[PDB]
RNA sequence: CGUGGAAGUCUGUUAGAGUUGGUGUCCUACAAUACCCUCUCGUGAUCUAUGUGUAGGGGUGAAAGGCCCAUCGAGUCCGGCA
RNA sequence: GCGAAAGCCAAGGCCUGUCGGGAGCAACCAACGUUAGGGAAUUCGGCAAGUUAGUCCCGUACCUUCGGAAGAAGGGAUGCC
RNA sequence: GGUCUUAAGGUAGCGUAGUACCUUGCCGCAUCAGUAGCGGCUUGCAUGAAUGGAUUAACCAGAGCUUCACUGUCCCAACGUUGGGCCCGGUGAACUGUACAUUCCAGUGCGGAGUCUGGAGACACCCAGGGGGAAGCGAAGACCCUAUGGA
RNA sequence: CGAGUGGCUUGCUACCUCGAUGUCGGUUCCCUCCAUCCUGCCCGUGCAGAAGCGGGCAAGGGUGAGGUUGUUCGCCUAUUAAAGGAGGUCGUGAGCUGGGUUUAGACCGUCGUGAGACAGGUCGGCUGCUAUCUACUGGGUGUGUAGGUGUCUGACAAGAACGACCGUAUAGUACGAGAGGAACUACGGUUGGUGGCCACUGGUGUACCGGUUGUUCGAGAGAGCACGUGCCGGGUAGCCACGCCACACGGGGUAAGAGCUGAACGCAUCUAAGCUCGAAACCCACUUGGAAAAGAGACACCGCCGAGGUCCCGCGUACAAGACGCGGUCGAUAGACUCGGGGUGUGCGCGUCGAGGUAACGAGACGUUAAGCCCACGAGCACUAACAGACCAA
């Protein structure tokens, strides 16, 4: 009678299409609750080995034991908040007012803004207070930029920039906070928004694939038994009824994949902290050495070794924090063999 | 950990553990140690091994 | 069912012939369903290490021959990752005939045996004569 | 025990003949019956060249209405015929 | 080597089974190799593929028109110096 | 029924058959489970003696079934190899074409519409793809009926 | 007995097509319906509990694997929360299959004087086409909005991104004479689905290294061929699944339902006005897309004689064309070299030994030798090549 089944693939993620920008873009933010802070970071993927951890979750029958967790290698050298944006409510949505920019910008981020030369930090900070008098001021977020130039495995100098909300405490305080740090030179770190043993939510855009099949691309089966034999392999029996007389755009198809933004969740920090003791014998395959700010992100990250990874406080977490895991060893060993 | 076969340290979250039928167990540190010993080659003829030099 | 503490990749599927590590009478069982399971279109029912499996007596004594008894799957080939990261692989796959209270329906056990199958199986395991 | 070496005898892509499965490749083809693998026979009612005979309601047919020049439950050509 | 067999190579012939250049050369297709654990669950049906294999020694059932069945089956051996 | 039609009234055998409608007949074997297969029974819709019956060693690219072995047939797909495919130079057809044509959902209509009606959607051109629709292309239906047709 | 709804079966009719709308069954892939099999929330019970039976809301998700048969259907087995039914030209042959029906060959039974027949059985018996339009999946080039760089907004769009089960504590407790035997809640795991990733295990790996058969280059050394690796053994990177990681809770509004206050109707009444609750369903949350949203958007800075871009060159975190991303001497982008990190398994030669053999000769063993050979990775390193230079542009 034609057993049921689950169709083929998530239609979830579509149009599955190349990405825009290769630098990803958050769409959703955690909630205001603690001290006001930026709510997100950035850096780039490396490689992976694994650790052995004590087992750290308190309902577990193995509290306390050795555990072997896989981990993926992210060099997280500390970013710079160049600029804070404003944002007002509007009947359409929210829409930004205006910026409060720095005079200390980065040797090389040049090599893609068109740096500031006459900028008024003042007159944009008074229009934003005045909104804000005005109940007006919608959140508030930090022009950003990461400093390849700082990480010798990426052959990039040219910086990606990205903006990241700022939650905190009141609005007045969160605002301050805002301006603090930008006035500075904006420099700031993993340690200073993370704390190892704390849930990140980490996106990233997918390894492309260029141009697969639908068995590849949907999952859908490969053509069975006698039939795999007969001039058809890895395509699906039909792109649908007679009627409807058309193709539905929910058919597996043929097409793009790879190279797509994804937001993977509730990733748990295992270490972050600076150095070589990370890094693999012979060098990260692909990737190169690390010796400085790093992160270890439980298990895998979507990307490629290089490519530019983010970072967000989990917005919708399973369990509590249990910080600070002990680790008791990490692997060095080469990933070659 | 020694692997049972060549002799060199088993890096610590790898390797394979053969349980023999007899109840015998052999800590195997890879696929080229246990494919050697499915051969029937002993550790102490191969030059290679750190049994043998 | 409690937590093996292990992962397991199954390496038997229903119609699979494996060995009867017990004094049954039974040598050779035929794996005919996996207790709890519900797999999916066109895949074929799949068994491993630490499952309760309803089985057919393929070859053993007369008397034990053609019956349909359940048993527990002590011992399988394809590996099982612990812990610690090692993996554990056996020289045969194995099952022991138990009954409704999963009590071993013989009174001795050949071979070794899981040490996460006992965890499950008290009983079959305190019958165990070598446990790894 | 040896000798002898019979057979519409066996194995066999020797040559040569045949054409079972793949319902593969091809299917505006390399080809108006092809290609590849697989497969059958292979001293005999065997295979084959050349010459030669049988002609259309007639041949020829270990018989399938098979074959008689890509034409067959009655060839082909022209005529009867607009 | 049993061989007018395979594979390799002479003599002799040829580069005319007559369009080329580029992309680690994607999807998809034609031929095809290897796939852990399971082992016909696939399917109308083991279709397709796979297994076995040469030679010598041992050994060989039912049935039978006594010819055969039979290379039954099964077991062992096999290089070089 | 304990002869009658029309001469006789089915003997040896075989039998649910490549012949059995009922039918997956009933019992057994085998399998976890067997409309299959084999054995027995058998009143055979409608078996049977050269319209040859039964049976049978050997033989078979003949039909069905069972076992060991084997294995990507399957679980469930992966990677690789060679020739294409894709881009470039040169060569260079065919099929098909009433017209218009960016369509989709419904409705209507000779009751199976890109073109009618109402809405919805719709900036143009181009590349690659697998073939949902054009009741796609290909062939004056080989089924069926009709013709005071043919062979 | 009476009244209906559906259009899944069957029958009827003969409207449509006979200058052909390709069959049954199966398969694969997509959407849907609800008359709901499971799951959620409920009502009744001949509801103690447990296990049920019946009913309501409800289509989010699930509804699986096998033995006979071409079968649909159905019978049977073991699993299961359950293994629901139906529509889409009885969805799906310019997708597959070709077992059945229904060509030409043949047999049997029955019928017929016979040719031959059968709504009987049986063996064999073919699957064409290079996509013009449309449709969709993905990729470009342009124009519109009207100079550039970077960052955003969110009209709308998609999602199942999550479904379900087992176990433990609760508890041998509530309930019950006993037998038997729950729940809320908190935990651990599994299964199906989903997205991503390769440290680990596993596969590949006609890169590579070794062994070895036949033959050819006289031997040796070192090589060619044996189908696109002769075969065998090992296997790096990468790609992968059989490997690993991640995939809520909670709000808001409702259905069935449980109630509050409450009148028509002085009482009563969940309903008529009002209100409190209450589903796996709806909305939000979360993920993905999204300035061509014609109301064609916002912000900051740079620039209009110059900001920026293209070509060019060296390359890939990218890739069928195109596109995308990075580097370009103020440089580590690619190659060479040397290290590091890896694969294989101990090179040629020489020395000693070696069953023997007068000797010649001699398979092989040990040493030199963690040797030799090799690397799709990393580092050091400007030695080589990223030069020269062109163009568009308010
Ligand atoms: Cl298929
Ligand atoms: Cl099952
Ligand atoms: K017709
Ligand atoms: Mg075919
Ligand atoms: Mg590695
Ligand atoms: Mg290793
Ligand atoms: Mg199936
Ligand atoms: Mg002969
Ligand atoms: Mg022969
Ligand atoms: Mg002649
Ligand atoms: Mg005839
Ligand atoms: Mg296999
Ligand atoms: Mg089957
Ligand atoms: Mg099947
Ligand atoms: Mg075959
Ligand atoms: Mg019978
Ligand atoms: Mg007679
Ligand atoms: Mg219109
Ligand atoms: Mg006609
Ligand atoms: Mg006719
Ligand atoms: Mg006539
Ligand atoms: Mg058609
Ligand atoms: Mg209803
Ligand atoms: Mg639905
Ligand atoms: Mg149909
Ligand atoms: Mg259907
Ligand atoms: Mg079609
Ligand atoms: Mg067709
Ligand atoms: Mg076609
Ligand atoms: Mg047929
Ligand atoms: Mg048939
Ligand atoms: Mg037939
Ligand atoms: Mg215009
Ligand atoms: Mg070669
Ligand atoms: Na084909
Ligand atoms: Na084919
Ligand atoms: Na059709
Ligand atoms: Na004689
Ligand atoms: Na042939
Ligand atoms: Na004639
Ligand atoms: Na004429
Ligand atoms: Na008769
Ligand atoms: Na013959
Ligand atoms: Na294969
Ligand atoms: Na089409
Ligand atoms: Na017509
Ligand atoms: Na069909
Ligand atoms: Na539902
Ligand atoms: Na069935
Ligand atoms: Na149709
Ligand atoms: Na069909
Ligand atoms: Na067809
Ligand atoms: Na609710
Ligand atoms: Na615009």
């Amino acid at each position: 009678p034609q057993p049921s089944r689950p169709r083929k693939g998530s239609l979830g993620f579509g149009p599955r299409k190349r990405s825009t920008s290769e630098t990803p873009r958050f769409n959703s933010w955690p909630s205001d609750d603690g001290q006001p802070g930026v709510q997100g970071f950035a850096g780039y993927k490396a490689g992976m080995t694994h650790v052995v951890l004590v087992n750290d979750e308190p309902n577990s029958p193995r509290e306390g034991m050795e555990e072997t967790v896989p981990v993926t290698v992210i060099e997280t050298p500390p970013m710079r908040a160049v600029a804070l944006r404003a944002y007002e409510d509007t009947p359409y949505g929210q829409r930004p007012l205006t910026e409060v920019w720095t005079d200390e910008f980065h040797s090389e981020l040049d090599r893609t803004l068109d740096v500031p030369e006459d900028h008024d930090p003042d007159a944009a900070e008074e229009q934003i207070r005045d909104a804000h008098e005005a109940g007006d001021l919608g959140d508030l977020r930090l022009i950003t930029h990461t400093v390849p130039d700082a990480v010798p495995s990426v052959p990039k100098k040219k910086p990606d920039v990205m903006e990241t909300r700022v939650g905190g405490g009141s609005v007045s305080d969160r605002l301050d906070h805002a301006l603090d740090i930008v006035e500075d030179g904006g420099e700031h770190a993993m340690n200073d928004i993370f704390r190892a043993g704390e849930y990140a939510d980490v996106a990233g855009v997918t390894k492309g694939k260029g141009t697969q099949g639908p068995v590849k691309r949907w999952g859908v089966q490969k053509r069975k038994g006698k039939h795999a034999r007969q001039g058809w392999r890895r395509r699906i029996g039909n792109l649908g009824p007679w009627n409807p007389s058309r193709v539905r755009s929910t058919v597996p198809q043929q097409g793009q994949t790879g190279y797509h933004q994804r937001t993977e969740l509730n990733k748990r920090l295992i270490d972050i902290g600076e150095g070589d003791e990370p890094t693999v014998d012979g060098g990260f395959v692909n990737y190169g050495e690390v010796d400085g700010p790093y992160t270890l992100v439980k298990g895998s990250v979507p990307g490629p070794d290089k490519r530019l990874v983010r970072f967000r406080p989990a917005v919708r977490p399973n369990d509590q924090p249990r910080l600070d895991p002990e680790v008791r060893y990490v692997s060095n060993e080469s990933n070659q063999g | 950990r020694e692997c049972d076969y060549c002799g060199t340290d088993i890096e610590p979250g790898t390797g394979t553990m053969f349980v023999h039928k007899d109840g015998a167990t052999t800590h195997f540190c890879s696929s080229k140690c246990e494919n050697n010993a499915d051969l029937g080659r002993e550790a102490r003829n191969l030059e290679w091994t750190d049994t043998a030099r | 069912m409690e937590a093996l503490g292990a992962d397991v990749t199954q390496g038997l599927e229903k119609g699979s012939l494996i060995t009867c590590a017990d004094n049954t009478g039974a040598r050779e069982l035929k794996v005919i369903s996996v207790h709890g399971y519900s797999g999916t279109k066109n895949r074929h029912p799949k068994a491993g290490l630490g499952d309760k499996i309803t089985v057919s007596v393929t070859k053993g004594t007369p008397e034990m021959r053609r019956q349909v008894l359940e048993a527990v799957v002590v011992r399988q080939r394809k590996p099982i990752r612990r812990p610690d990261g090692t993996r554990v692989k056996f020289e045969d796959n194995a099952a022991v005939i138990v009954d409704e209270n999963e009590d071993p329906r013989g009174t001795e056990l050949k071979g070794p045996i899981a040490r996460e199958v006992a965890q499950r199986f008290g009983s079959v395991a305190s019958a165990a004569t070598m446990i790894v």
